[PDB]
């Protein structure tokens, strides 16, 4: 698989950008784009979604209206029209991939991002910003939400992900349970409703980086703040 | 001449295996019925609380 | 006279129990069977509560009236019913007009079919002959046309108060609904008629007519006489109703009564797919 | 010359029917006449899985007891979400004439055959998004009848060719072909260990084999028509056995010889495939009556008739769970009883 | 109530339950055919002449018909038990040796085979195009030997026309179903294209009276 976005670079206040990002290797008629922004210092944000087909289409309220998400299958290729670009809008933007279905692993894969710079809802907070540590060690994440994730049906919608230092993200556990595809069995995900832990065993080098927790209970999506771990 | 040869051959090499009692044997369905008869949902109706459909 | 008013009172009873009978078994043969909810058979649903709507409110109404030989109800009991026996005998020619088109596509351009006559069209075009069916049969009100009339006991289309709209009506539950199902009939007729001649190259061939041109046009027979009554009075209101019999008019509002459920028996019992699955009705009913 | 040995052959199977005749004492009604029958039992279906547009020829659980795969003639094999009635895969098939299917133990797999020959194998778990047809299994002369897998490397096939053969997923050869059926095979069944399977053929026998070696261990015989259907005792020490005699039969591998026969004056059609619950005590026949019969696995009785089908019913199965027996016809539904 | 990810689970399975509804529509348009008869009957000729391993599908589009085509003969197995896999066919294409008549008698065996097929159960109400093969080897044959070897009970000249219409009526008879199926018999007009024109003439009829049953005009 690849995605890869382009389209970034600075632009004035209130001016209109159109990024694009090319998918090869995968059915990408058949996957749900994602747009999740990335500001320079501050942790991850949910942009927008568009489902298998074109069908539901959602955003954040931060940017409802201005932003519109259009995506094409034959060509393989997804777009964010960007118009009225404000101030707080300069990000990271990132283009994820989400297949949804029974025993799917949704947001799997992750792109790269583009460089722009321009001149109610459930809230995630984690309870540490910063956790040292040392090889070999065992640290065991914790995340709270504001509502309670267990869903009548039984899936608890809880993602950790994983920020490399300048690299792209990558999906650790599913609905807190299940280990994504290529991801080491050191990592454990368990808690409750409200509240989550992430154990990982014998932790090496190449593991070093901020931890995200996620809920798709319902949309807006957000995440946490995002633990840092240092050595 | 050999596929009688291995009809023959076959039906020697199968007969001498051991047998067991039919009673035994109704015995011991019977016994596994009633073993695993609690936790068959067919057999018993379910309740809604724990009917998944 | 008492035979007239009894011979009357049977044709209703016959036709509002037939009528309950063959809809009633219809609509739930298709809510039973899957095969059946072609896309092309919702117009015979469609076809089918129409023909039953008034199979209930206005037709024992009527027969209570002549079993009263008078109008024992009120007013806005009377225009509710006339409004409902418009919606029955508008809506029933139109669903057999939609049914022509129909299977004309079917049998014929059956190549495009899929499409032009897909579920979500299908359903948009029920819809939309049901809209035209309650456009025809609202202006009434602003008109002031319906009204009770004692020689056929019904409040029903008074044919003398408007002329211009007495043709409109003419023009458009019986030229155009007749002329479409000859067209349709008789291209599908001739289309079978011509596969079975590119191949090989009589009391059968008769047959066929009988069984597909014949009944599926028995509709147009029993309105044609009031139906042109209805051109003859708006001709000349004045001298043309005194000139015309009231035995014409009466045979014929009750040969018009009677079709509507002689169409719900065309379409009903005359499938074989309704037919065979008919006896399965009643087994498991 | 050759007379000797048929001789030989025919006092072996003399010697050998009257061995069992010897072990035969007492039948399974003798022994079960004084348990309490199982009552009559009310079976109504939960859901209804549409969207086959062709008689449907199998169907296959998955081991989480909610995901099922269903095999017709349109071409495709959908995996169904029993719980919601969802779609969550359509696979086409280069061949549209199917007449099994198989869902891998571990869900990753499953496989799909019929009068082509070969018995392809798809890819489910797939980073790319889509299912990709793995390996294509050919080589085994003859239209295929029950593929079961064993593991996510091994597979079980059935063929029109008399003889049952195992294969390996990765390299595409088979590693043991099982010989002995006189007759078209059109049943499969693995016991529980995945060490043993019994097949059923035209012969009106059911021989029972063996995956290390290949040797055909017991030869069960007594149904007067072809054998449709085969399925093993939730314990692992029998299998039943649906025919078209309109007769299940019910077999035992330590006793080796017939157990109980299930007929009923009223049914004249044959058996197009059999069950059981997760107790064993009652085991459900799919006949061409357009019902399935809820047979009492202990007393020959007929418990319940699960009619809700407008035509043959080709295939059931019931969940490891237990909890709910799925039934497919040739109407093209499913239907979920509970 | 439903999930975030429900909501999107459904709408996967009601595209997928989308795209079906166009493979079936497709599925049913298309013509479907089947190939039946003796050793070396013809199969592979017609075959070949119409196109320009257990089964041997044959596509080919003629007049805007996909006119899928199953040629069954390579394998060798219970016929009885994968018939009913065909039911639903528009029609079954049948070869008839005319030649084959003297050789082992061979012709008793296509009209057994014929009964057989016609009669049974699934093909209850699919016509049969019924095709008579190697008639020019066949004029030379009657020609030289006679045709009562083959028919006993036969009296008649023994000429090519009067036997050919002989044989077509006799075969025309193996049917009981007369009023539901019919057969469509053609002599092979050695290379021309009139012979896949009389199968698109068949298909055609076949078609026709099938959505007149399905209208309910029958
Ligand atoms: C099959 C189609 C043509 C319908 C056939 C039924 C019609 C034509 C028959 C059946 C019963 C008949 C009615 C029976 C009684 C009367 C009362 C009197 O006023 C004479 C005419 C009238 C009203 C008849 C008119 C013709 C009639 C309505
Ligand atoms: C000349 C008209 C005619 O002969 N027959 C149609 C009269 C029918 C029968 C009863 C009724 C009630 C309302 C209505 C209509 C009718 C037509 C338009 O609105």
């Amino acid at each position: 698989v690849q995605l890869v976005e382009s389209g970034g670079g600075l632009v004035q206040p209130g001016g209109s950008r159109k990024l694009s990002c090319s998918a090869s290797g995968f059915a990408f008629s058949s996957f749900g784009m994602h747009w999740v922004r990335q500001a320079p210092e501050k942790g991850l944000e949910w942009v927008a979604y568009i489902s298998s087909g074109s069908g539901t289409i959602y955003y954040a309220d931060t940017v409802k209206g201005r932003f519109t998400i259009s995506r094409d299958d034959p060509k393989n290729t997804l777009f964010l029209q960007m118009t009225s670009l404000r101030s707080e809008d300069t990000a990271m933007y990132y283009c994820v991939r989400s297949i949804y279905y029974y025993g799917s692993s949704p947001f799997d894969f992750w792109g790269q991002g583009t460089t722009l710079t321009v001149s109610s809802d459930i809230v995630m907070t984690q309870a540490t910003s910063s956790v040292p540590v040392t090889p070999g060690e065992s640290v065991s994440i914790s995340c709270r939400s504001s509502k309670s994730l267990l869903h009548s049906n039984g899936n608890t919608y809880l993602y950790w992900f994983l920020q490399r230092p300048g690299q792209s993200p990558q999906l650790l556990i599913y609905r807190m349970s299940n280990l994504a595809s290529g991801v080491p069995d050191r990592f454990s995900g368990s808690g409750s409703g409200t509240a989550f832990t992430l154990t990982i065993s014998r932790l090496e080098a190449e593991d070093v980086g901020v931890y995200y927790c996620m809920q798709h209970l319902e949309y807006p999506l957000t995440f946490g703040a995002g633990t840092k771990l240092e050595l | 001449i050999a596929q009688a040869r291995k009809l023959v051959e076959q039906l020697k090499m199968e007969a001498n295996i051991d047998r067991i009692k039919v009673s035994k044997a109704a015995a011991d369905l019977m016994a596994y019925c009633e073993a695993h008869a609690k936790e068959d949902p067919l057999l018993t109706p379910v309740p809604a609380s724990e009917n998944p459909f | 006279p008492s035979w007239l008013a009894s011979a009357l009172a049977c044709v209703l009873i016959f036709t509002i129990v037939v009528d309950i009978l063959g809809n009633l078994l219809v609509i739930l043969s298709v809510y039973r069977n899957k095969k059946l909810r072609n896309a092309g058979n919702i117009f015979v649903v469609s076809l089918a509560v129409a023909d039953l709507v008034v199979a209930i409110y206005p037709y024992p109404l009527v027969l209570m009236s002549i079993f009263n030989n008078g109008w024992n109800l009120g007013y806005l009991h009377c225009q509710v019913s006339g409004f409902l026996m418009g919606l029955s005998v508008i809506g029933s020619i139109f669903n057999i007009t939609g049914i022509a088109i129909n299977r004309y596509c079917y049998i014929c351009h059956s190549l495009k079919y899929d499409k032009l006559y897909s579920s979500k069209n299908s359903l948009c075009y029920v819809l939309l002959i049901w809209l035209l069916t309650l456009a025809a049969v609202l202006p009434n009100l602003r008109a002031g046309t319906l009204q009770y009339d004692p020689r056929i006991y019904s409040c029903t289309f008074a044919q003398s108060v408007s002329s211009a709209y007495t043709i409109a009506v003419v023009v458009f539950h019986f030229l155009v609904p007749m002329i479409i199902v000859i067209f349709c009939y008789l291209r599908i007729w001739i289309l079978v008629l011509q596969v079975r001649q590119r191949v090989k190259p009589k009391p059968q061939d008769f047959r066929n007519f009988v069984t597909m041109f014949v009944v599926f046009v028995l509709f147009a027979i029993c309105w044609a006489p009031l139906n042109f009554i209805g051109l003859a009075v708006a001709s000349d209101p004045a001298s043309m109703v005194p000139r015309i019999p009231e035995w014409l008019f009466v045979a014929s509002y009750y040969m018009a009564y009677f079709n509507s459920c002689l169409n719900a028996i065309i379409y009903g019992l005359l499938n074989q797919n309704f037919r065979k699955e008919y006896r399965r009705i009643i087994v498991s009913l | 010359e050759l007379d000797q040995l048929r001789q030989e052959a025919e006092q072996l199977k003399n010697q050998i029917r009257d061995a069992r005749k010897a072990c035969a004492d007492a039948t399974l009604s003798q022994i079960t006449n004084n348990i309490d029958p199982v009552g009559r039992i009310q079976m109504r279906t939960r859901r209804t899985l549409r969207g086959h547009l062709a008689k449907i020829y199998a169907m296959h659980w998955g081991t989480d007891s909610r995901l099922l795969v269903s095999a017709s003639q349109d071409g495709k094999l959908i995996i169904w979400d029993s719980y919601t009635t969802n779609k969550v895969h359509a696979i086409p098939l280069r061949s549209s004439w199917v007449m099994t299917c198989a869902y891998a133990p571990s869900g990753n797999y499953v496989a799909c055959g019929g009068l082509d020959n070969i018995c392809s194998i798809y890819n489910l778990k797939t980073r790319e998004g889509n299912v990709r047809v793995s390996r294509e299994l050919a080589g085994h002369t003859g239209y295929l009848s029950c593929c079961r897998f064993l593991d996510d490397n091994q597979i079980v096939t059935s063929s029109g060719d008399t003889t049952c053969a195992l294969w390996d997923i990765e390299t595409g050869q088979q590693t043991t072909t099982f010989t002995g059926h006189t007759g078209d095979v059109m049943s499969l069944s693995l016991a529980p260990d995945t060490r043993l399977f019994v097949s059923g053929a035209c012969d009106a026998s059911a021989k029972l084999w063996d995956v290390r070696e290949g040797m055909c261990r017991q030869t069960f015989t007594g149904h007067e028509s072809d054998i449709n259907a085969i399925c093993f005792f939730p314990n692992g020490n029998a299998f039943a056995t649906g025919s078209d005699d309109a007769t299940c039969r019910l077999f035992d591998l330590r006793a080796d010889q017939e157990l109980m026969t299930y007929s009923h004056d009223n049914i004249i059609c044959g058996i197009t495939s059999v069950s059981f619950s997760k107790s064993g005590r009652l085991l459900l026949a799919g006949y061409d009556d357009f019902n399935c019969n809820v047979w009492d696995a202990l007393k020959a009785d007929r418990a319940g008739v699960l009619a809700g089908h407008d035509n043959r019913v080709s295939c059931l199965g019931v969940t490891d769970d237990g909890m709910a027996v799925a039934t497919g016809s040739w109407d093209s539904f499913l239907k979920i009883w509970n | 109530t439903l999930s975030a990810e429900d909501k999107a689970a459904v709408e996967r399975s009601k595209m997928i339950d989308r795209n079906l509804r166009e493979d079936g529509e497709k599925a049913a348009r298309e013509v479907k055919l089947l190939l039946l008869g003796a050793g070396e009957s013809g199969k592979s000729t017609i075959v070949k002449q119409m196109k320009i391993t257990g089964i041997v599908e044959t596509h080919f589009t003629f007049k805007d018909l996909h006119f899928k085509m199953f040629d069954v003969g390579g394998q060798r197995s219970e016929r009885k038990k994968w018939i009913h896999c065909f039911e639903g066919v528009t029609a079954i294409i049948f070869c008839v040796a005319l030649s084959d008549y003297d050789l082992v008698n061979r012709m008793h065996e296509s009209m057994k085979l014929f009964d057989s097929i016609c009669n049974n159960k699934w093909f209850t109400d699919t016509s049969i195009i019924l095709f008579l093969n190697k008639k020019d080897l066949f004029e030379e044959k009657i020609k030289k030997s006679p045709l009562t070897i083959c028919y006993p009970e036969y009296a008649g000249s023994n000429t090519y026309e009067e036997a050919a219409a002989y044989i077509q009526c006799q075969f025309e008879d193996l049917n009981k179903r007369k009023d539901t199926k019919e057969i469509y018999t053609h002599f092979t007009c050695a290379t021309d294209t009139k012979n896949v024109q009389f199968v698109f003439d068949a298909v055609t009829d076949v078609i026709i009276k099938n959505n007149l049953k399905d209208c309910g005009l029958f």
